[PDB]
């Protein structure tokens, strides 16, 4: 089955610089059925990235997502300080899985 | 105004049972496919269950097999779960969520998702 | 006067441009309509294009996340040739989701589809009137060509498809007379997948080329006469005209060729001349940009990948999308041939940019027997709009 | 070809969509009228959508309070069916604030009023020209069906009421020939209240159903023949049809059952079969939310709750209004029956929602004898809009 | 009923009034094509105007740099006569950079060139059904009159142009019928230089004055029959007619008078009458503002300065342009005499303002043998619009 | 521009009488319904006349019916309402107040109010 | 997005060769005409080549004549210049500008330039 693994565990940033989260499968995926998620605690999940190229609709420009094959990457461009959450790569082709999450705190 | 709304949370002793309600408003379920998700304590994003727009009950989470049994109710709009035979490792917040089926390109993703309810097993 | 049988279609050597819409370089000002799916259909006075709407106007509040195909809002209209459709130039043809319609000389026929998608139900009119409604038999999303039927000696057919999108499907052709199905037949295509087909009349028979969203790279045809009873294959070249394929290499005309690149597809067509084949491609492998017509002297009988022409539309740098076949009669020319063209649509906006809406227009082309060139049709609408930002 | 009598209404199993507008979706953007109580009438070549103005354009400062009815702006028009009520595509007919309209196979009959509270007149015009005049008799509003009138064997028949709105009414007949009055009778239903009658022909007599404002919840009934001779009555169902109206009971078919909630009420109809009928109504009890058509075998004889089926056309959480009923007939379709069928009104704006204006849009079905479906048709309007702000 | 042929032009004294669009003053605020080159024709029934869209709409952010003419979006459409070109008034017609169309009585003929710079071909249809193409000959910008075509006795001629701007081109006349090419003849004119010829019928023969666009400042004249077999020659008064030119002075109808004023040119035309000439010329010597028509009495055979009188069309702080000449026939107004008519085009825009679109509006005379006068009917628009801030 | 005017106010010996007039301007007496409402000194608002569109006199106030006539005219949009046997409890001020009969509806409600007029009764 | 990006810029020994080329973007070359143009370490402009929208090459600069040329392909857009036999007299900077021909007015001017490219001649 398709294992999502979800690096690096932990990041540490200030508001300001380049922040890069990568997603990296087992078994090499047919499609391009891999999304990404933001969860703030105290609210319910919220769409970032879908097809793992298109972006939501209302979501800011500094969130950019790509990939291919077995590696996937997420890059927020220029961080704010309200940017900070954790974040899940999800493959809704075949097998249904989640990733683990990275969570980015406040340097 | 398209939104959610959970319903049925609460604390059960273990052996029990429960029957959890998502209500929606604004859209149709003739149209949409559903889905339950929930959240451990301290962990990470679990997939629990798949329902399609007609109906075909498509996945169900090897650790809720034999036990859950979704359904749902298009008259009035409403997704039920029904859990029997409660473990303490069932202890969650569960969110009901929405995506679609594109017949030209196929399944965008969960786009909408509710407010969530809790649910605790112990004694 | 109806349009008889028997005539063959007619010798030709290029394509020669025949109408363009310009519809989002106008729609940044004036009133058009979001569309998608246009199909040109003939009659013997008059080629009209025929649509779908969303129920919105371009740069509008309305038009928010019409990437979307089924709603309650959509419908079929059509306008003249060559026009922007707007409100003001639209007639009011069907209320659906899926529709397809032809002439059969002096009238219309449409068949529009609409309903859940568990139940849908399709609804026949000829002329404005309701005169029949079919059901769907098997409980899944049930849909049409979205191009012209074909209406010869007053009798017209369709294809019509159930099933699941990426496994075993089931096929109905539907025989009407003056809008009113006569008879129905049930194709059995085991390890085949038909979607979308376009298809155009042949001798005494009915020509379709169709699209395989499970497996297949290559394109699968079925030809069939008036007692309904069918031929089918697939297209037998080595040079795939899928979306997306492989690179050229061997073909196969008993089965799917994968090669890994099977899954999904787009609307498309290919004319059969003898043992020879027009086939019309994209040029990208992976996405839809460009578009060319390719020329293969063996392409119905043999596997090898060598041509004899190619001529260009639509450049690498540009978008393009469905295409579909429609035909110009010898009871409007006046020949003892029949004119085959075509129809290029161009989609814009999301999945691939950055808006908030999806539409398209389109051009279309004839063929003729004479000299001819190529060069490039783009759409030339530089977005994003207002209600983007 | 002047459209005979004698030919009794179609079998039917269920209703099958016509057409849908969209109008206040284009609104946004577009040049449409703000309009209300809009009908559909047809003759032997096409069927029209008439409607009436407030003089106004949707999303502009002239809309402001168009919650309000007589006015010396409103105007009755008529545009193709499906089409947007546009300046571009619709047609005037008459200068009213209430009106009715419908044809005897060539041509066009149209009857507007207006004028004072007290001394309104009636304008009849056929074809453009003014043939007669009628003046009120009892110094009330006098008001009209708001939905088209039945024209047989050349002879046009309409029902005008006069009076007050809460008591005892006053009632005419008319019978019109190519425009002009030709005779008119006195209804005398001590007890009753006619208002906004839905008519349609059945066999050699004219079939309509009313509304009651005074203390009536169910649906009253008249039926006449060529010579002004009248039946009247209530329907005699216990599934009862008027907004407001009381929980399932005990009906009644010699007089009114009022139980709390006759008070009030909205334009409806009722297709009748033998001793069964067909009730369109309203989901919601309080407000005019929903739609449905109901089937009851015994609905015209008996006055118990139960049914046999049900198919819905809006669901609970969407706007509706009036209603009404239409046909279309064996010199157009070609059959030995008239095909009945039926549109509903959509209301947006005050008094329910946070605007300065009030419009509707409207949606049309016909019956079928074959397979159908049941599914949501709203409107879809994303209010308020810019001029709300 | 076919144009015939036999009827001589129709004696004149002045010119009236005919038509006015008033294009760029609705295109301040309404729906309004970006357009250039307009020019009239007439058939059996009706009059019209055709032009070349940009495929832009005017006050809009795609009209940004309209001053180049080759691009992939140009059109050709026509609508009715003095009606302003609106995408709710226009019918489609072709696609094309360069085109031109003519009536023979029933139906309509149109010739469009579109292609790259090179390998351009033109498209021939009629009544909107492809007939016939051709292709250019000497690889380099293949281009036609952009007035209309004449067509008698069912035949139609053109004539058309290819190879430099500024040396020695190569010129073909086109023979047609329904459709399609019948005959062509090469001019053999070493020496001479035409393009956008007017043509008008006149005897038993076509009549042409075209434009010298190397070393010419005065105009050069083809005349041939149906056998084509071609005159040539220049415009032999001392009147200067083209734009640039010198000073008035001594002409010379046996070759071109370029007097350091030869390079570039606008369309133009003159009508011949025996021995003298209508001339059709701007006011200024430099620029293109103004217009007159002035008559000359030995015009066609000698080469004085002196004329016979002069009436104004615009005054001299206005802006022209282009100019063409067309012909309404005895079949439509009932005599045996042929009415000459004229048009002209005033041009708004780059290079002589400050905007960032170009554009073109048109006014329509035809000759009377009765009372006239003279005035001005100038544009009138105020530039610059919204968008050019 | 719609508004009311009112005219006639004044003070009057116990006995007398008066006529007030209140004149419109924006639209017509032929489609609204007219009322004459009161204050009192120190006291709330009392209903006192209304009259309807179609002419006639719906409804008069207890306390001053038999000496109160109200009237109107269209040719000038006026509207008028004599009082005769004049009582020291009749010291106020007087709006005359616009509202509308739909048939659909029906009676919306009080929209439009003149600026009022004074009246006195003593000696 | 109308651009323009030159490559193959270098240092060359003298009496060696090479070949730049210049790719378009936004446009294509069956309507434009093309122009190498050059800029000496220290001086002014000079136009070096010219090619028309058909394929003719119109002019060439004296200093470079017989040593270089000029040459494009429009299926992949794309314009080169083959220099051979170079001298310490080529060092410079080379751009590649775009210009228009109208059959009304003619001969526009260079309005799109790309950003340039730099070759070096030495030992
Ligand atoms: C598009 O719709 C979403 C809600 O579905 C909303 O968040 C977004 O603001 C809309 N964008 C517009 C109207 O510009
Ligand atoms: C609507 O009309 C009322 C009454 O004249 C006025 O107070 C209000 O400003 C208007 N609202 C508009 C035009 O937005
Ligand atoms: C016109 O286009 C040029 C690019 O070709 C751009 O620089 C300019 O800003 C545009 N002007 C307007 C007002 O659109
Ligand atoms: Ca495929
Ligand atoms: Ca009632
Ligand atoms: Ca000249």
């Amino acid at each position: 089955e398709v294992v999502l693994t979800q690096s690096p565990g932990t990041l540490s940033l200030s508001p300001g610089e380049r922040a890069t989260l990568s997603c990296r499968a087992s078994q090499s995926l047919g499609t391009n059925y891999l999304a990404w998620y933001q969860h703030k605690p105290g609210q319910s999940p919220r769409l970032l990235i879908d097809g793992a190229s298109t972006r939501a609709i209302g979501i800011p420009d500094r969130f950019s997502a790509s990939g291919s094959g077995t590696d996937f990457t997420l890059t927020v461009s220029r961080l704010e300080p309200e940017d900070f959450a954790v974040y899940y790569c999800q493959h809704y082709g075949n097998p249904y899985t989640f990733g683990q999450g990275t969570k980015l705190e406040i340097k | 105004e398209v939104q959610l709304v959970e319903s049925g949370g609460g604390l059960v002793q273990p052996g029990g049972s429960l029957r959890l309600s998502c209500a929606a408003s604004g859209f149709s379920f003739t149209t949409y496919e559903m889905n339950w998700v929930r959240q451990a304590p301290g962990k990470g994003l679990e997939w629990v269950s798949h329902i399609s727009s007609r109906g075909l009950v498509i996945y169900y989470a090897d650790s809720v097999k034999g036990r859950f049994t979704m359904s749902r109710d298009t008259a009035k709009n409403s997704l039920y779960l029904q859990m029997d035979s409660l473990t303490v490792a069932d202890t969650a917040v569960y969110y009901c969520a929405r995506h679609y089926f594109d017949r030209d390109w196929g399944y965008s993703g969960m786009d909408l998702w509710g407010q969530g309810t809790t649910v605790t097993v112990s004694s | 006067v109806h349009y008889s049988s028997g005539r063959d279609l007619c010798p030709i050597r290029g394509w020669a441009p025949l109408s363009k819409d310009n519809g989002i370089r106008i729609g940044s000002r004036g009133e058009v309509f979001v569309i998608r799916e246009p199909f040109i259909s003939c009659s013997i006075s008059e080629c009209r294009t025929f649509f779908l709407t969303q129920g919105a106007l371009l740069n509008d509040k309305h038009s928010n996340g019409t990437v979307k195909d089924r709603s309650p809002f959509r419908t079929l209209m059509s306008c003249p040739i060559g026009v922007a459709p707007s409100p003001s130039n639209s007639r009011f043809e069907s209320v659906a989701w899926s529709a397809t319609a032809c002439s059969d000389g002096p009238g219309w026929l449409t068949l529009g589809i609409t309903g859940p998608d568990s139940t849908a139900v399709a609804v026949l009119k000829y002329n404005g009137i309701i005169t029949d409604t079919l059901k769907s038999w098997k409980g899944n999303i049930m849909r049409t060509q979205e191009s012209e039927c074909v209406c010869q000696d007053e009798f017209c057919y369709t294809l019509v498809t159930d099933g699941p999108s990426d496994a075993q499907a089931f096929y109905k052709i539907l025989k009407i007379r003056k809008g009113k199905i006569v008879s129905m037949k049930d194709v059995d295509a085991t390890g085949f997948h038909f979607e979308e087909c376009s298809c155009y009349p042949s001798g005494t028979e009915i020509e379709c080329v169709c699209r395989d969203n499970w497996r297949g790279s290559n394109r699968p045809w079925i030809r069939f006469n008036s007692d309904l009873d069918y031929q089918i294959g697939y297209v037998c070249s080595g040079i795939f005209g899928d979306n997306p394929r492989p690179v050229d290499g061997t073909g196969s005309c008993n089965g799917p060729v994968n090669n890994g690149k099977g899954r999904y597809g787009v609307k498309g067509f290919s004319f059969r001349y003898g043992d020879g084949v027009w086939i019309g491609r994209t040029k990208s492998l992976e996405s839809r940009s460009g578009f060319e017509m390719v020329w293969d002297a063996n392409g119905w009988v043999s596997t090898d990948k060598d041509s004899n022409g190619v001529q260009d539309i639509i450049d690498n740098d540009n978008w393009s999308g469905y295409s579909g076949s429609f035909s110009i009669r010898g009871e409007t020319t006046g020949k003892n041939c029949t004119v085959p063209c075509f129809w290029v649509e161009m989609i814009r906006g999301q999945p691939k940019e950055k808006t908030i809406w999806t539409s398209g227009s389109s051009i279309a082309f004839c063929g003729v027997n004479s000299d001819t060139t190529g060069w490039s049709w783009p759409d030339g609408a530089l977005l994003p709009f207002d209600i983007d930002k």
